Parts: structure tokens; sequence; C-alpha cells
């Protein structure tokens, strides 16, 4: 984080969300094939 | 003398590796090398210029896929040797190649120079105790538990039918055709481009291969399903986009039964099976019709059995009983055979020792194979 | 000499300079030269015809502001050289340029002659031990500590999006647009003239820049606020006079999403981000939407995240998860990245030595740029 | 029955991605050639007696280009915007071009090979439903070029603005499995050149300015016999004069931009090079024909007009081709108009009377009618 170190700087964004994200929403065949004469 | 021999099925599509006695191959990975196409700029990136198996499956988009072996013939030996080096890596098996003997399963009617070069690698690079090369067809029957029977093995690389009597393969009745699973995937790609879905990249062709395996049906009547309007079933691509496959689903896999579609003047897979039996002596034909075994990956298409049985009836003689046996584990029939053969005490006499190879050379593997 | 390398973030608005190992840039000053327009009559006046940084900030009214660099391209090298001379002055850092190595951070897809001339100065004028030019996007990844991620850096000079996967930068997927923070301030000024507030002077335009940074919000629905006509927010000028900004507050910054407003036939910032991802291979597209990193000063507008996320969702595929990560230190992320890269032991191999430059010349820095 | 609407002189329409070439069967040259894009005015009309209409096509859009925003309706020989393409086909029968009734004259359209079936299917519906045309015949680009040259046998390497493809045809027999087409074409080279001009420091953001980049490409771009030799050496920067009067120094971008045709890896597309496409298409054919196909090579399309194209292609083909094989590359002087002249000859031939599909047959069988009796 290092907030007291970046705190000296004028252009540090605060009171904003860090991440903007979208809402979370929600057998082979056998053998035995035969035919008689 | 050793602890336990390692069975390695050198399949065109996927390499199946495990120990003799194992019920299933523990380590199965695709038989291709993936190299990163994009430039590395940032530190702590993916290390190495070579990715094989699950590492290449996860980061497929980054890599350029090159298959070292086509129609069961190794074009690039440097890549093929590196893949066999990966077989003994920490990911797969994780054992010493000098400690365990090896059983390799090669396609029928291959050149002798392939077996000679293959043998050199495992005795020189890997200093293997003993090497035994085995046929794909004979092992498939050992797994099924039948001594006599015709093996229709339609693989990723090549399709072949071997009539085998009491464990002996009739060298004159063997019929092999270059057309295989890889040709259906390329042949499907031609229909997807005409429908308006482009997959130019080698990484994109692996999605077409996944689409081919997922959505393809073998129509009982070709013309009937061609004339009827399809539902145009949608498939979800990795990115999230949906494609409508439509008539291309069942029109692509027809190539196996009609080689005229790609323009190759060969017999259909159903003609191969019947023709191979008709070449054999009159006394066995009836037994060979009674004992038909299906193998290979391209047999897994839905309705393959019902379509093949109908096609065999047209080509087969009248008043002949046709019994086609398809094991549930079609893909693993060749490997399971190798596991059984390796477990038999006779296997100690069958394989070629490193010492015998050094003495006679290429002759050693030709004498105790043929 | 193996002293701490000096990181210089060559921003169009403000130059951020410090030594490798420092958490924050100790010395940040505006990137313009101020020359006195008024006549000196009295003795004991401000000495010098050139004022840079805090001396120009305090006596702004006396000075005429001229920006040497526009859209990340140096128009006047004489002025920029005096500013780079000021970086080594008694006010900022106060060190010898021949003792410390230099790390420069340039924008992507800059002219070849711009980088070439900049390098000549640091090898000829300044006898620097070694020089390494780095990308703005790659340094942002060191800062965040992620190898994979799309870096949408919207600066004062230029806006660009560079998609990088596991430390691999796709050079064909980079999208750069001239429209940036400085152009929005000029576009805002046009609305103040329509309201009846004149700011002709270069010193007065800096007040319009201060108004832009103070009072501007990006509305989720543009048309709603245009039709609504909300209460005109009052701003207090340096002298004490009050101006009513009114609808110009939120209508001016819209330019980022609608370039048609200024009349430039370019893509919007939300289109640039999505289009740059859509250019990537199918496998990576989903991951790149999942890993989006915002940087640059022009992202600091209130409701930027909410507006961009909505616009990206409209263009992006359906049912794909979009997670946009914006560091609180957006402005200072690029510099601290340069500090990390310079701190790495590997960096000694990365830079070009003064001797290496003298031998091969411009060719050396042209090869070892990426 | 005798004086039907079928006995009118058929109109040939070459559906080119870059330029549409229109004329009557029997005409020596295409009389009406205009660019294949729609121009709409971006600026606002304030004063009376201004340029009337929101749509400008051909010479009206060429003269007032700065005013208009250019949008191409067709990309890689596939119609992206059908509404715009219909307005262009309506303009083909306007008072400016041809000036005839679409229901009176039959039409011959020339589409690229290996196009989508829905693209051709939708195009046909327009010419049967919107335009009450007597008869429509879709023809291949390759076969028409051979009618023009007057050769039954020959490999047609047609590198157009939209797509590049090679069709090997032997004694009037087209091998449908040997046809190879790649999306990379003249229009993509202009975008690739634009990237080099920005690196030199010349910006052309506007759609109207992109037409100047195309004009720069056509004027100053040469295909070097050795790429790397000219890449490593610093060449003399040739100066180009812009419409306004300003001068730009183009420099090494001249030969670095057009290389894309032989090296698709430059734009990042993992496709075959133009020299590989030609040789690979021949190598797919039977042994008996391979030698004849190398002996009979025909160049077509606009993208062959680059300086040293012939010398570079021959060198690249020779490296890939078998040793001691005779390679004869045939280039007609009228490369651009070779496809159209073919359509004029084919339509004029008596045999054509059986080839075209009637409106009645289309209404009965539908899409089946136009999908049959083609290729
Ligand atoms: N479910 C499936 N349906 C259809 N074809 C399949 C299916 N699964 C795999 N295949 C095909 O079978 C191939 C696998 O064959 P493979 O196991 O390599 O055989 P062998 O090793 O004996 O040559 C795949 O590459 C694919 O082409
Ligand atoms: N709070 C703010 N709200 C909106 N815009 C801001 C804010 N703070 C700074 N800016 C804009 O961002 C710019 C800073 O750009 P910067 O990131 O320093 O440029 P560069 O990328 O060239 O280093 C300022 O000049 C101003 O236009
Ligand atoms: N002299 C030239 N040198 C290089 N390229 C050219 C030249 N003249 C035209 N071209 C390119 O060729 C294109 C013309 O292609 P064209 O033959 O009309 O193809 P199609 O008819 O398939 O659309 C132009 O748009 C341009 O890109």
């Amino acid at each position: 984080m290092a907030d007291p170190k970046y705190a000296d700087l004028p252009g540090i964004a605060r009171n904003e969300p860090d991440v903007y994200e979208t809402s979370d929403l929600p057998g082979y065949e056998s053998g035995e094939y035969e035919m008689l004469g | 003398i050793a602890n336990q021999p390692v069975v390695i099925d050198n399949g065109s599509g996927v390499i199946k590796a495990g120990f003799a006695g194992d019920q299933i191959p523990k380590y199965c990975f695709p038989n291709y090398v993936g190299r990163p196409k994009h430039v590395r700029v940032m530190a702590g990136a993916l290390e190495g210029d070579i990715f094989i198996g699950p590492k290449a499956e996860e980061h497929r988009g980054l890599l350029s896929i090159r298959y070292p072996m086509e129609h069961g013939i190794v074009k690039d030996w440097n890549d093929m040797e590196r893949i066999w080096q990966y077989v003994y890596s920490k990911d797969q098996l994780q054992t010493f190649s000098e400690e365990h003997p090896v059983l390799l399963t090669e396609a029928p009617l291959n050149p002798r120079k392939n077996r000679e070069r293959a043998a050199e690698v495992f005795f020189e690079t890997f200093n293997v105790p003993a090497l035994f090369i085995s046929m794909q067809a004979v092992l498939s029957l050992y797994a099924t538990g039948r001594t006599t029977g015709v093996v229709l093995d339609s693989g990723d690389g090549v399709t072949h039918a071997v009539p085998i009597y009491e464990g002996f393969a009739m060298p004159h009745s063997i019929m092999r055709i270059d057309i295989a699973g890889r040709d259906v995937s390329r042949f499907l790609r031609l229909y997807l481009r005409k429908e308006g879905y482009d997959f130019h990249s080698s990484s994109e062709f692996e999605i077409v291969k996944a689409i081919k395996e997922r959505a393809c049906y073998l129509s009982i009547n070709p013309q009937k399903d061609e004339t009827l309007e399809t539902e145009k079933a949608q498939y979800y691509l990795p990115d999230g986009s949906t494609i409508e496959i439509g008539p291309s689903r069942f029109r692509a896999p027809e190539l196996l039964f009609r080689p005229d579609l790609i323009g190759e003047e060969s017999e259909g897979i159903h003609e191969v099976l019947v023709f191979a039996i008709q070449k054999s002596d009159m006394d066995l034909r009836r037994t060979l019709f009674s004992n038909i075994v299906l193998s290979g990956g391209s047999t897994l298409f839905k309705g393959f059995g019902d379509r093949l049985l109908s096609e065999v009836k047209k080509l087969a003689p009248k008043d002949v009983k046709i019994r086609i046996s398809a094991p549930q584990e079609r893909l693993y029939s060749t490997w399971i055979g190798g596991s059984i053969l390796a477990s038999l005490d006779t296997f100690k006499k069958m394989w070629v020792s490193k010492k015998e190879y050094e003495e006679d050379g290429a002759r050693s593997i030709h004498r105790k194979t043929f």
C-alpha cells in the first residue's frame, strides 16, 4: 500500500473504488453390431 | 533385468504413456511442439521456447503448433526426440530412461529406416535396458481378448485394416489409406470457410478440431439429410462468439466413406474392411466376417456402427453373418495390449537388449522383430 | 560509476525525476519553459530570461508559457535540452549526469527520429554512462506487479492501449490516438467563450486547465444532463472574480468518448480498448477483458470507471466477465515502475553504454529499444 | 416469343473490390470505370445552390473527395453493407453510366473463387427481385481471364485489391481442390504502408486522406530482388508532392511496405506468401500437369503492377520449383481490364445462351437454380 509515502504527493486519488467490474451472472457408443445371412 | 517396463504408444494425435500392469495410461498429452510466436518484453514472463502437453494447452494462443509426425512418418526427428525426453520429465512418469525397458507401438507397413532411427535414439540418447516394437493391430486384439479377428483401426494419422489369425497378421491382406482424422478436421475447415467462419491460424485450427470432435454426425442416408433443412445448432467459441454449423456437421465426416469428395482416388473405409477379408483364403473369410473389431479415434463418430454395418451389407457377399465388435475403450485398446504383452514372461525373450543392439546394430532389431 | 540510475518520466504535462530505490518521485515540475514578456526597469529584479518549475509556477503572470513537446513528440529540442539540464540543476536532484545512469520512458509508436535525437543529447551533451529507453505500458505492469494485463494509459499528450500477456507484448494490437487531456482543455475553453468568459493569454489557459481538473464529471447518460439544464456551478478565479461554468462542466470532457465533437474522424477511448483486445488471438481475448489496467491522468475524471465499463460491455461479447483495476496512484504508477526495473540486477545488460553508442551509433539504440 | 426481353445486348459488370468496370458485351474496353465506395458529406450545408444529394458515386465523389466520408461496402470480395451496394448497382443503370433499363438487358457478374454461398445467394436475390433482370450468369474471375488471352490451359495468379488467389485450369478443366485464396491484397498493403508513414511522422487519420496514401503507394513503391540488402542500407528518401502542395520524404517505406505480399509475418498473419500460393497450388496437381502448369503461368489483378514484381516472383518461384523446369510467366499489357474483356467475349459466344439462368427458373427452384449451372 504505502499510503503515508504516497500521501506527500498532490495527485493521489482517494475515496474511489479500486476495481470496476460487471455483476456476476449464474457417453460413447457400445459395440455388438450384427446382422444375419 | 529391471523393475517394470514403460509402455509408450507413439500415436499421431496423442501420446499415451504408463507402466505394464496399469489399467489406463496415466499420462496422455498431444503429439505436437508449441513455440511462442510473440516477443518477450517484461521480466518474470513464461520461461522456455518449448511448451508440450498441458502447459501448451493452457497458453495455446501464445504458441505456434508444429506436428513432427504425419501419417505415422516422423518428418522432424529433433522435435520427436525432445517429446520422448518430455515423456521422462517431472510432469509425466518422472523416472530414469536407462532404468526401465520401453515398448513402442508403430503403425503397420512403415519404412524400416524409421524403426532403425527410432531404435538408435532409445539405445544412444536414452541408454534403455531393452526395446520391443509392436504392431497396433495385434495389441488391439490382445486387449479385446480375441486371437483371430480383423482390426479396422482408423487413427488420427492413418486408417488400416489387418486380418490376424491366432495372433499372426497376414502381410498380404493388410490395407492402409492415408485419409485419417486430421483430413476430416481440414475437410470440415473447408465447409466452415464457405459458410463464412475463418480459422486461418494453427491455434484456430485446434478449435476447428475441437468443433469436429464435438459436432459431427454420420447420416444413415446421405441425400435425405442433405435435402432436409437443418436446425443450425450453435457452438460457443473460447472468446464467447457463437457459430451456426448447419449442414457442414454431417457433410464433413462423409469423406471416410467417399474419398472422391477430397479428390483422392482411394477406396472408402467400408470397402477397405470387406476387400481386406475377400483377399484372405476361403476357409478364414467366414471367421473374419464373424470376428470384426473396430479401433482408432475416428470410429467414435455417433452412428458409425449403424452406417458401417449398412455399407458392409452392400459390399459383403449374400447370406454371410456379420458381427462387428466395438470395445468401449477404443482409444486405449493398443496401449492395454502393450501392458498385457509386457506383463507376460515371454516378453523377457521378445525385446532387444542394449548389448545385442551394440553388437549386431540395426540387424539386431530386424532379427528379433521379423 | 555504479551509482543509483536516475528515472525520468518524460510526460507532456509534468516531468517526474528521482533515483532508483525511491518509492515516489521527489522532484515533479511542469514540462514547459516560461520567458518574461514584461520589461525590467528596477534593479534587484528576477534574474534570467528562462524560468522552469517552482520559479515559473510562482511568477506565472510575468512569464509566457511555451510547451516544447506535443502528443509525446519534441517540437523544440533547444527548450527540452534546457529542461533536461534543469533536471541536474541545484533545485532538483543536484547530481552529475556522467556519474548516474538514465532511464527514459517514451510513448509507444513514436517517430524514429524523435527517439534518435533524444538519445544523441544524453550521449553527446550529457556524458551519461548508459541509457535505456522503456515503454510506458511495460513499466505500469512492474508497478501493479502483473505480467498479464491491458494498459489503457490516457495521458495529457496522447492516449494509447497496449495489450501484454504474461510479459509478451503484441506489437500489431497497439492502438494510439492523438486526443488527450490537453485537447480537452482547449475544447472546454470553446464552451467558456460561448458562456462569455475570455481566456486568450497562455497564463490564463493554465486557469482553464485548473478549472478542468477541479470541476468536471463524466455523466453515465450524456443526453439526460444536456436536456436537463442543471444549476451552473460557480468557480472562484485567482483575482477573486466568480464564473458560472454551467453545462460546459460535463459536456467538454465527453470528447474522450465522442471524437466527432471536435470533428476528428478517430475511434472513441472505449472503442480503442475493446478493438485492441479484439485484434488479439481467440484464446487470449477473454483473459484480456478479465485483466484491464487503467493509467494516465485523464482517467481521474469522476465516474470514468462506471462510464467506460458500460461502453466496453456494449462492444464486448455477451456473458464475459469484465474486471477493470485502477491504481489510486494512477499518475505516479509509470515512474515507480521505472524505479523497480532500474533496481533489477538484469538492467545492467538491458541499457546501451556510452562506448557501445560511440562504436555502432544510432543503430545500437534502434535495435535495443524493444 | 421472337422479340423477347432476352434478345437485348447483355451488360457485363465486373464486381471488383477497388473499381467497378461496366460495359456491353462486344465493347473493346470497359466504358464506365468508377471506385467501389459510397461518399456521404460530413460537413453541414448552410448556403443555397450547394451540391445536392447525400450520396456521391464515381467522378462526383472523386472531384469533391474532401467533403465526403468514404465507406467501402465490400471487403475481401464479401459484401459487408448490402444497402450501399444496391445504391451502386442502381447507379450502374443511371443516366451517368450505360443509361439503359435493367429489366431489358441480361447481366453477367464476375465473383471471386471460394466466396461464401450466402454472399452469392443474397446478391442473386437482388438482381431477380429488386432488378427484374431477364437472365443472370455468375462467372469465375480465372476462366474469363483465359478467354481474354485465348488459352484453354494456364494458372491464373489474380492478385486483386480485395483478395489474391491462384486457379489452375488445364484445357478448360478447373481443379476445384487446387484453388488457393488468401485475404491479404492491395487494400491491406495501403494500411501497412500507412504504419511506416506515421513512423516517418506523416499522419493521415481521415478516410479521405487514406486515398492519398493509396496514391503514394501506386506512385512510389518498388519490390527489391534482395529485401535485406535495401533494409540494412539507408536509401535516398524520394520526395512526394501532396494535393495541397506540401512535400513528404517517403524514404525506405517504399520497398518495406509492399514486401507484405511475399512475407505475411510482417503484418502478423500466419498465412502463405504470394510466391508459395502459386507454387503450392501447382504442386497439389497431378505429376503430368505440374511441368505444363509451371510452363503456362498467367499474371492478373492490380497488385502485379509494382516495379520488379515479375523479377521478384520468378526468383521466389524458381527457389520453390523443381530444378531444370522451364518457367514462362505471361503478363497481358491490359492486366486491369483482362477480367472484363473475358466477360464480354463469353457473353457474346452463342454457347452462353444455355449457360445463363432465367428469372422463371429462379422463382421455381429458388437458390438451387443459381447454385447449379455455376463453376
Ligand atoms: N469424440 C470423437 N469423435 C470423433 N473423432 C474423435 C473423437 N475423439 C477423438 N477423435 C479423433 O481421433 C483422433 C485420436 O486418434 P489417436 O488416439 O491419436 O489414434 P492412434 O494413436 O491410434 O493413431 C483425434 O485426433 C481426432 O481426430
Ligand atoms: N483530477 C483530475 N481530473 C481530471 N483530469 C485530470 C486530473 N488531474 C490531472 N488531470 C489531467 O491529467 C493530466 C496529467 O497527465 P500526465 O499523466 O501527467 O501525462 P503523461 O502521461 O504525459 O505523463 C493533466 O495535465 C490534466 O489534463
Ligand atoms: N500502379 C500500381 N502499382 C501498385 N498497385 C497498384 C497500381 N495500380 C493499382 N494498384 C492496386 O491495385 C488495385 C486495383 O485492383 P483491381 O485490379 O481493381 O482488383 P479487383 O478488380 O479484384 O477489385 C488498386 O486499388 C491498388 O491497390
